[PDB]
RNA sequence: CACUGUCCCAACGUUGGGCCCGGUGAACUGUACAUUCCAGUGCGGAGUCUGGAGACACCCAGGGGGAAGCAAAGACCCUA
RNA sequence: AGGGAAACGUGAUUCAACCUGGGGCCCAUGAAAAGACGAGCAUAGUGUCCGUACCGAGAACCGACACAGGUGUCCAUGGCGGCGAAAGCCAAGGCCUGUCGGGAGCAACCAACGUUAGGGAAUUCGGCAAGUUAGUCCCGUACCUUCGGAAGAAGGGAUGC
RNA sequence: CGGGUGAGAACCCCGACGGCCUAAUGGAUAAGGGUUCCUCAGCACUGCUGAUCAGCUGAGGGUUAGCCGGUCCUAAGUCA
RNA sequence: GUCUGUUAGAGUUGGUGUCCUACAAUACCCUCUCGUGAUCUAUGUGUAGGGGUGAAAGGCCCAUCGAGUCCGGCAACAGC
RNA sequence: UAUGCCAGCUGGUGGAUUGCUCGGCUCAGGCGCUGAUGAAGGACGUGCCAAGCUGCGAUAAGCCAUGGGGAGCCGCACGGA
């Protein structure tokens, strides 16, 4: 069986989109839908997805923006790990 | 042109073999990537 | 219109592609059939005794 | 320190299309020669590239007073239209 | 020093084409070090980079030429190159011609000056091409 | 009929080459030898054989007389 | 709301788009289906999956090439000009990459051109090549003819400011 | 013509002057290409000369959709 | 199935021009013909080798056509 | 004596030659079916660094058991950690 997140994914966007808009990047897998997205993150750092962004990376894998609630803090999750 | 899911991932895998071999590689092996490939001069499946 | 370069510059069709089935740059996109191992064609692989010498 | 009127006369020999360029040529050998320097030594300010292509490249004035200065350790001059 | 990428950063800050952006010639190394669109605006802002103004085409000459044709000069046989059914669209004019007439016999009518009968006399006749004018109708008009 | 550099008969001029210089940098072709010319001879169409004549070497530019020039195992003709 | 350094207009004409009519033509008759309307309003929740870079060409496509070839669509209403989506010139925008340069009044010769007195097709298989004429308005227009045409016949005159 | 960067500058960049393109040499895209896109660091290779430049080399990065396409419908026609 | 027209677009009479180890294994320039129709054009789709397709030139069916291309028969046979 | 001819010498270019063999070629003996319990084949993944090959399959150059084996090991591949 396969899992959902595979990795985060930082590079100095993905630092951006922490720093100013509370979101986190990963790299899924890519028979991942936005919905089995979300729930996989809430469930491996416990916080709330408000929204999820995919694409189809030339890289062979999937990428998710996942922006997290005002209530949780991205930097402070990313940090963690 | 527009690309299936697929397509993609061929593209993709296409890319990534076409890289440098591992500069340790040719330490480990005392002393090149025939497979290396360019956009232009050269022409991919599909 | 010569038949040389000025008419291959109308060539950007899409036939032959990837083979679901064998791997090969021979499953023709329009006619859904591998010229190679004959899949959309045949349910056995295309095979022939002329692909090598009679005695081999 | 001098006042020099170089003439262009003999960027005619080059075809009519590009006389400019020659005429450029022509003031940077002519102050080169008698100002007795290098022409890599000859500075011209910008001022003289326009008054000779001020009607275009095909043209050129017959000819055009110079200001030019000699000087430094290495022996050049520096010019300017007037 | 390379000041392609800015150039091309500072056509979309500015907003204006490429070739319309100037970089002061003295401050390339201060603008070689600009990375991001905010070191361009900075910039702008302290004047290293600035915008030419877009170029618009005089209508002066032409507005004196639009006079003189006004007031019907400059257009004699030899400034003509068009066909006369070119210059003039004879069905288009004939559209302005009849409805002039009809319409001036539309109010001749109601004004009660023409009986019903006597405007569709005329304007039959209109119809048929009898006047030439509005004012060639009226003559006729007066019997 | 009109007109004209088509011609009598050629001239001058313009632009790009050509020529010299830096840089880049092929191909065709090559049995060998080879400075030829006039005659002759020879499978009767010779730079190479014979007899004379001429000929100090090398280089630049040229228009192409010859190498029965180079290019394609003549497509005409006959034969199988 | 936004945008603008600022002002942050008002009227008009001609009017692409878009809308809505009228007429004519056919020995030619100008798709189908899903769907939508018919069939209200609140609030809430859901709206997954795939494509999305860039080139699109005198260097990103096909032509073995960074090939003067070939290659679909729309921008067809930018200004002068004029009949014009023509020429020519100029904006917005793009470019100096149809990417080796430097010298010689720069010879012969070649390519592509300009001008040539007098003669005027004598040149040549042949007026081949070049040239002549030319836009617009007025006057005027033969044979022949299937009465449509021939016809812009030809010929003559005008043309700016 | 000045200047910038650089060990090195005719052709990499800035400015001025001078030009070229107007159904295109400009704007947006289909096919096709497939990362050619952006950044940094480079010049043995590629580039009709040179190169500090680059569609080249090395290393990283970049494509986010309920309402733009696909997806749905049926066309000539295709297959099971 | 009108006329003029380098509107778009389609074509190609002449120069027997330029090129002819080309920019190009059919190109460049000027002139020229068509330009509301038996018109031109994009994509999709169909017809396949003694068979298609052909307003008919033995034209065209991927630089290949008086019988495509690939491989096989095959190391065909030849008195040359 | 320039341009140059013939032979040699020193050094190149080139890779013949000699020597070597991890590959072939042929003969002989043995053995011989796989697959819906989804084969053969292919695609795409999979390594600390990983492009090719090999292996493997989200448990991914591997996991478990029994026996063997043995002080070494982490494939081709002699690097660094
Ligand atoms: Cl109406
Ligand atoms: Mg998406
Ligand atoms: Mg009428
Ligand atoms: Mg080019
Ligand atoms: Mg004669
Ligand atoms: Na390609
Ligand atoms: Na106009
Ligand atoms: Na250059
Ligand atoms: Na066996
Ligand atoms: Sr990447
Ligand atoms: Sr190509
Ligand atoms: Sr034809
Ligand atoms: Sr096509
Ligand atoms: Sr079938
Ligand atoms: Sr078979
Ligand atoms: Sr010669
Ligand atoms: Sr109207
Ligand atoms: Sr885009
Ligand atoms: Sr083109
Ligand atoms: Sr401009
Ligand atoms: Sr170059
Ligand atoms: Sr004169
Ligand atoms: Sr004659
Ligand atoms: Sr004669
Ligand atoms: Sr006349
Ligand atoms: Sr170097
Ligand atoms: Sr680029
Ligand atoms: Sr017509
Ligand atoms: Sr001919
Ligand atoms: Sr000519
Ligand atoms: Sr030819
Ligand atoms: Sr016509
Ligand atoms: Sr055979």
């Amino acid at each position: 069986s396969w899992d959902v997140i595979k990795h985060p994914h930082v590079t100095e966007k993905a630092m951006n989109d922490m720093d100013f808009q509370n979101k986190l990047q990963f790299a899924v897998d890519d028979r991942a839908s936005k919905g089995e997205v979300a729930d996989a993150v809430e469930e491996q750092y416990d916080v709330t997805v408000e929204q999820v962004n995919t694409q189809n990376t030339m890289d062979g894998e999937k990428k998710a923006v996942v922006r997290l609630s005002e209530d949780d803090d991205a930097q402070e999750v990313a940090s963690r790990i | 042109g527009k690309k299936s899911k697929a397509t993609k991932k061929r593209l993709a895998k296409l890319d990534n073999q076409n890289s440098r071999v591992p500069a340790w590689v040719m330490l480990k092996t005392d002393e090149r990537n025939h497979k290396r490939r360019h956009w232009r001069r050269n022409d991919t499946d599909e | 219109t010569g038949a040389g370069t000025p008419s291959q510059g109308k060539k950007n069709t899409t036939t032959h592609t990837k083979c679901r089935r064998c791997g090969e740059k021979s499953y023709h996109t329009k006619k859904k059939v591998c010229s190679s191992c004959g899949f959309g064609k045949s349910a056995k692989r295309r095979d022939y005794e002329w692909q090598s010498k009679a005695g081999e | 320190e001098r006042v020099v009127t170089i003439p262009l006369r003999d960027a005619r020999a080059e075809p009519n299309h590009k006389r400019a360029d020659k005429a450029m040529i022509l003031i940077r050998e002519h102050l080169a020669k008698h100002f007795s320097v290098d022409e890599d030594a000859v500075r011209l300010d910008p001022s003289i590239n326009e008054a000779a292509w001020a009607r275009g490249r095909a043209n050129t004035p017959s000819k055009i007073r110079v200001r030019a200065a000699r000087f430094e350790e290495e022996g050049e001059a520096i010019v300017e239209a007037e | 020093t390379d000041l392609s990428a800015q150039k091309r950063l500072a056509a979309d800050v500015l907003d204006v084409g490429k070739n319309r952006v100037w970089f002061n010639p003295e401050r390339q190394g201060d603008i070689a070090d600009a990375i991001t669109r905010e070191d361009v605006r900075e910039l702008v802002d302290e004047g290293a980079i600035q915008a030419k103004d877009k170029k618009g085409n005089s209508r002066g000459r032409a507005r004196e030429r639009q006079k003189k044709r006004a007031k019907g000069h400059q257009k004699g046989a030899g400034s003509r190159k068009g066909k006369a059914g070119a210059r003039q669209n004879s069905k288009e004019d004939w559209e302005s011609r009849i409805r002039a007439q009809r319409t001036k016999l539309r109010e001749l009518r109601d004004e009660g000056t023409l009986s019903s009968s006597q405007y569709r006399d005329l304007y039959d006749k209109a119809g048929g091409g009898e006047f030439d004018s509005v004012a060639d109708l009226e003559r006729y008009i007066d019997a």
